RNA sequence: CAGACCUGAGUGUGGCAGGACUACCCGCCGAACUUAAGCAUAUUACUCAGCGGAGGAAAAGAAAACAACCGUGAUUCUCUCAGUGAGCGGCGAGCGAAGAGGGAACGAACUCGUUGCCGAAUCGGGUCUUACAAGGCCUUGAGUUGUGGCACAAAUAUCAU
RNA sequence: CACGAGUUGUUCGGAAACUGAGCACAACGUUAUAUCGUUUUGUUAGGAAAGUGAAGGUGUGUCGGCGG
RNA sequence: AAUUACCGAAUCUUUGAACGCAAACGGCGCAUGGGAGAAGCUCGUGUCAUCCCCGUGCAUGCCAUAUUCUCAGUGUCGAA
């Protein structure tokens, strides 16, 4: 069938990862000789799970890198020189705008006036 | 480089012209032995750092924590008036001793006024050659003019 | 305090001892770009007046701006259709150098906001304007409640839009009512009010 | 109406000068000290004809005053100009044809 | 002639492989409403210009 | 009249006389023109029609 | 003041820190046992390349269009350990990269097709 | 000599601007056909076309406002005022609003400069606290050519304890 | 029309890598607005656009010559 | 390990504001990391010149910044 299951993919090392990306790909291009030279259509039926198992292979690689370097680039000493392809995506207009921090700042005398008339809750009969 | 032209070309230019008596009075510097003897004076007299006005803060907080009914005086030590702003207050109300103004300032209009000010207010005054060199004196880059309202016993003299 | 004395002696540009500071400053701007950067304001009580503040993230420049009418842009001064539209050197804009000035100094650095501006000098052939600029990541800017309102996406390029002082000026919003009811919110805004066909559902 | 002859050859377009084949401006030798205050002399090399000018045009070369090169101008022949004669530039120079001289 | 850009070959690479009959089983499929292609094109019909 | 210290080359232009020989022909000014300018032949203005 | 031989000013040179090698921007895992399946695609079995294959020991394969003659060569070692005495690469007018292999004289090319499986 | 300041450069480091969209909105620029039974002022029109610039709305907005009343009270919008016994106009063709009144909405008000009293108490940058804390410690780096604090009519100290 | 094939380069043409009539990025200036102008008559820009390096001083290696 | 629907984790060729330099050229650079290397060398193992492949940085302008970086000025001083 030549289907390789995600869940072994999450339990394989990356080097394990690697070689059975190597036996995927090698026995995906036997199978284009295959399809050059007519063939039967029981070989040509696995060109399909080998192509999605290699995705599988690289999608495991790749998920594991990106969350293995997040992780190392967290470090608050190391977090300024994170690369952008791993920094937050939003949107250009929302990684520019003002946060709620920045943005609910007050004067000392506003601050003082908040605290000195508060805002009341209140009924009338 | 043409910045080097126009700022020589400047100076050529002020020479050339008819200069007016409030600009005119900022050329005719106190003496060089006066200006070293009242840049000494600034220097003994310089504002506190902000390493020194915070160890004597703390100093007084540990006295307020230590006695806190007691009351003690935040007061900083007697030093020179520095900045525009507290040098012209001292000068409208008659603290200022004597008045050093600076004759470099660009723009000329924050000092232009100060002279006719203080003769107004019958203060003492003259005018230095460099405000670097005032700012030197009082531990800052620059300083356009600097204000003495004290001294102690010993440089009453000097001063 | 001192600001009062700067300020007085800004209101006596004709003697003798302003024409001559001013002629010196003239004479240099000449030889200078049409946009200059600046450390500091050469009038710091009209900058600080205007919103300028001694802080990181306060830009100052100066912009030339050449004096003189409009000419209408035809070629050699043809013009088709009524007379009434033949003038070609008679007619003004209608806007001031000011804003002119303002949106200069805009639309060469994108990365500012153009806070406002003030007259600094003039001669024969240009007029000066210093333009306060302020950077919107500047963390300082940012965090100071009196002008982080500036980073917000609904004041860029203000100037363009004709939001600031001088903007103001020469669309009519320094009158109110009865002298700028046809100008409020703006002249169009009011055109559409005074033009627009109203279909009630029962009349 | 129509823009006349006259006004059109002021855009340029296909009225300008046929400047190819032309070896360059003709003029004197920059005035420099060594002509304010004594002589330059060079030789002249060539004489040579530029197409557009009726007048000859000759190729003296001096040697640089300040650096170890040579200068080569080009000036307008007066009539005698000969290959190999002796041209003299300055304030000190004598009087004769092909020398330049202050008026 | 002999010269052109490779992009100009590509392009002209792709018009050939478009230039194809529709595949007999496509009119076999449940919903089918295509018969021929009706982007066919000959070389003294419609000129490219590339 | 000029300043004194203006140059001056001692001699008169090579080349004197050119314009004493008769051109006679039409193609001897198409020769003299093409290192000059693109300025011949010269139509009259009155061949030409009043809108230009 | 300093003196200055030269007519006009210039700028002087100054100190300039050069630039640091940032981290990298690109994330990805790439393996490099893989790219010569990339570079060689699939072998022809026409006419004219089975005529080649006996007469010339020469292998046809449709290549990377993108690809070198050099990394042909490599990738015809790392893929089948053969040495490529000479590549010669023409992009058909279909747009695909196709490519004339001589194997040198040590090497069989038609024991080289059984092997791949074209024979 | 050095060195400082001022002015101006080079490079490193951390960021932003660039284009698209453009119905609505904001700033400029800006016609003519048309109508006047012709036509130039006028009208079409402070419109179309053209160039800039934003947002989910924009713009406007806290009185150098109306009114002339027994007074109203930021802005925007709706009815109405009103096709007007307002006015503008070859006073021709045509054009043409504003206050008040009934309403929608509305917890709607705030910031700076100045003045007086204070005078780095401020801002960045490191570093620690679970924290690029509205925090502590440090820092000449910025800043006295002035950051920031307190009070100014909705007011009648601040400054401790 | 349908299907299957064909175009092989160290030296051929182009490019890498020349200048020409010319073009116009930068720079500066202008314009309400750059989508405008200048930009080879040796030649950008009020204009600080050279990161290249001769002789030398300092270490390594390859050598010729003297002495021990 | 069906298939549909949805979406948080990913991939995302050449390009285009397009921005290392160019361009009817799938072209050519300067640095800095790699990769492959049948010549040469060392004991087919290592290493590897020229050639070749790949990643990252490098447009311009502006703002901020410099463990307080390197400089220019017959600008103003101050010391030699
Ligand atoms: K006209
Ligand atoms: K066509
Ligand atoms: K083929
Ligand atoms: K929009
Ligand atoms: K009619
Ligand atoms: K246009
Ligand atoms: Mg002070
Ligand atoms: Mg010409
Ligand atoms: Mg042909
Ligand atoms: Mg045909
Ligand atoms: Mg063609
Ligand atoms: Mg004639
Ligand atoms: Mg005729
Ligand atoms: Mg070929
Ligand atoms: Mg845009
Ligand atoms: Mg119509
Ligand atoms: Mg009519
Ligand atoms: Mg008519
Ligand atoms: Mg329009
Ligand atoms: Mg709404
Ligand atoms: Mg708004
Ligand atoms: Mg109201
Ligand atoms: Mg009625
Ligand atoms: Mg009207
Ligand atoms: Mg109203
Ligand atoms: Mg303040
Ligand atoms: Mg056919
Ligand atoms: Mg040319
Ligand atoms: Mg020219
Ligand atoms: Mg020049
Ligand atoms: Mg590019
Ligand atoms: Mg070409
Ligand atoms: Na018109
Ligand atoms: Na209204
Ligand atoms: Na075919
Ligand atoms: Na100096």
């Amino acid at each position: 069938s030549h289907h390789m299951k995600i869940k072994d993919l999450r339990e394989k090392s990356k080097d394990d990862l690697l070689k059975t990306l190597t036996e995927y790909k090698k026995e995906l291009s036997q199978l284009r000789v295959v399809q050059q030279t007519g063939g039967a259509e029981t070989r040509l039926g696995r060109i399909r799970p080998i192509r999605k198992s290699i995705a599988r292979i690289l999608t495991v690689l790749n998920q594991n890198e990106r969350s293995n370097l997040k992780m190392f680039y967290a470090d608050r000493k190391l977090r300024c020189k994170t690369p952008k392809v791993l920094r937050t995506k939003l949107t250009h207009r929302r990684r520019l705008a003002l946060k709620e921090n920045e943005k609910n700042r007050k004067t000392s005398r506003q601050m003082r006036q908040a605290h000195k008339f508060p805002k009341r809750v209140y009924a009338v009969k | 480089p043409t910045f080097v032209t126009m700022q020589r070309k400047k100076r050529v230019l002020q020479r050339r012209l008819k200069v007016p008596p409030a600009l005119n009075q900022f050329t005719k510097v106190l003496d060089r032995a006066s200006r070293n003897e009242a840049l000494k004076l600034i220097k003994k007299y310089a504002p506190e750092t902000r390493k020194a006005r915070r160890e004597r803060l703390q100093k007084v907080a540990e006295e307020k924590k230590k006695d806190p009914k007691k009351t003690v005086s935040t007061k900083a030590p007697l030093a020179v008036v520095t900045g525009l702003q507290e040098v012209t207050r001292a000068i409208e109300k008659k603290q200022a001793r004597m008045v050093v103004i600076a004759n470099n300032v660009d723009p000329v209009e924050l000092v232009l006024w100060m002279p006719n000010l203080c003769r107004a207010n019958k203060i003492p005054y003259a005018i230095v050659k460099d405000m670097a060199r005032l700012g030197d004196a009082i531990g800052r880059k620059t300083a356009t003019c600097v204000a003495l309202t004290d001294v102690n016993a010993e440089d009453e003299a000097t001063l | 305090g001192a600001f009062m004395y700067l300020n007085e002696l800004w209101k006596k540009k004709s003697s003798d001892v302003m024409r001559f500071i001013q002629r010196i400053r003239s004479w240099e701007f000449r030889h200078q770009h049409t946009v200059v950067r600046l450390r500091r304001p050469t009038r710091p009580e009209k900058a600080r007046m205007l919103g300028y503040k001694t802080k990181q993230g306060f830009c100052v420049f100066r912009v030339r701006v050449r004096r003189g009418g409009r000419k209408r842009p035809v070629h050699k001064g043809i013009t088709y259709g009524k007379p009434k539209t033949s003038g070609v050197l008679g007619m003004k804009l209608n806007k001031n150098n000011q804003a002119v000035a303002e949106q200069r100094l805009g639309k060469r650095f994108g990365n500012l906001r153009v806070l406002n501006s003030y007259w600094v000098n003039m001669d024969s052939t240009f007029k000066w304007y210093e333009v306060i600029a302020v950077d919107p990541m500047c963390k300082t800017i940012r965090r100071d409640p009196r002008i982080n309102w500036i980073v917000n996406s609904v004041h860029k390029h203000r100037e363009q839009r004709g939001l600031t002082s001088a903007g103001r000026k020469h669309r009519g919003l320094r009158h109110k009512g009865h002298k700028a009811s046809k100008l409020r919110p703006s002249y169009r805004a009011a055109w559409r009010r005074n033009n627009r066909i109203v279909f009630l559902r029962k009349r | 109406g129509k823009t006349v002859l006259s006004c059109r050859k002021g855009n340029g377009s296909v009225y300008q000068v046929h400047g190819h084949k032309r070896l360059g401006p003709a003029k004197l030798r920059i005035l420099d000290y060594a002509e304010r205050h004594g002589y330059m002399r060079g030789v002249v090399k060539s004489i040579e004809h530029e197409a557009g000018r009726g007048a000859a045009l000759a190729r003296v070369e001096f040697r640089h005053p300040y650096k170890f090169r040579r200068v080569k101008e080009l000036m307008v022949a007066p009539e005698g100009m000969f290959t190999g004669q002796s041209v003299f530039c300055g304030q000190k120079a004598p009087l004769a044809i092909g020398n330049v001289l202050p008026l | 002639g002999r010269f052109k850009p490779l992009a100009v070959k590509k392009k002209y690479a792709k018009k050939m492989n478009q230039n194809k009959p529709v595949p007999y089983w496509i009119r076999l499929r449940t919903g089918n409403r295509i018969k021929w292609n009706e982007k066919r094109r000959h070389w003294r019909r419609t000129k490219l210009n590339y | 009249s000029v300043p004194s210290t203006s140059r001056a080359m001692i001699g008169i232009i090579s080349g004197g006389g050119r314009i004493e020989k008769p051109v006679l022909k039409a193609g001897n000014s198409f020769y003299r023109f093409r290192g000059k300018r693109n300025c011949w032949p010269k139509v009259r203005g009155v061949a030409r029609n009043p809108v230009e | 003041r300093k003196s200055y031989t030269r007519p006009q000013f210039r700028r002087p040179h100054t100190y300039r820190k050069p630039a640091m090698a940032k981290p990298s921007n690109r994330v990805t895992v790439e393996s490099k046992d893989i790219a010569a399946f990339n570079v060689i695609r699939y072998p022809l079995t026409t006419d004219k390349a089975m005529k080649k294959i006996e007469e010339n020991n020469t292998l046809t394969f449709i290549v990377d269009s993108r690809a070198n003659k050099t990394e042909i060569k490599k990738a015809m070692r790392k893929l089948y350990q053969v040495k490529a005495v000479k590549v010669n690469t023409l992009i058909r007018p279909d747009g695909l990269k196709k490519a004339y292999i001589r194997l040198s004289a040590a090497h069989d090319a038609l024991d080289t097709a059984n092997k791949i499986g074209l024979v």
